[PDB]
């Protein structure tokens, strides 16, 4: 008939994915971490130790 | 200049805590490897602590070349009666 309806909405909260910016974000959160670890054993390396 | 028996009774004080081997032992015809088991991942812990203590920058270049406790008092000596500018400032 006309009129007759049911509609619901599921819960899908746990099924998204990540943006351009968030993205962006974790590439750039491992980039300067190992720059860092770079540098920091760059000054380990004044002890004339190889 | 430094007395051998205070050379090796320094050295034998870095040695026990190093590694743990009695004072007793570091004679001046002990060789570090086979007789006093210590491997060099070992020495180059003797050779920092060695430095954190009384400042002494003891080279890879040289830290190989040292076989026994009479090579060890030998290189300090000659170093020490080289350069006259030796603190000793504690």
């Amino acid at each position: 008939p006309q009129g007759l309806s049911v509609s619901a909405e599921i819960d899908t909260r746990f099924t998204t994915h990540p943006t351009a910016l968030k993205l962006a974000a974790m590439l750039l959160a491992i980039v300067s971490t190992v720059i860092a670890l770079l540098a920091l054993w760059r000054l380990d390396r004044l002890d004339g130790r190889r | 200049a430094a007395t051998q028996e205070e050379i090796i009774a320094g050295l034998a004080e870095i040695i026990e805590e190093v590694t743990g081997i009695e004072p007793s032992e570091v004679t001046p015809e002990k060789s570090f490897v086979d007789d006093l088991d210590i491997d060099s991942l070992s020495m180059v812990e003797i050779a920092v602590q060695t430095e954190d203590k009384y400042g002494v920058k003891i080279p890879d270049e040289d830290l190989a070349g040292l076989r026994t406790v009479g090579d060890v008092v030998a290189y300090i000596q000659k170093l020490e009666e080289e350069n006259p500018e030796a603190a000793a400032a504690l």
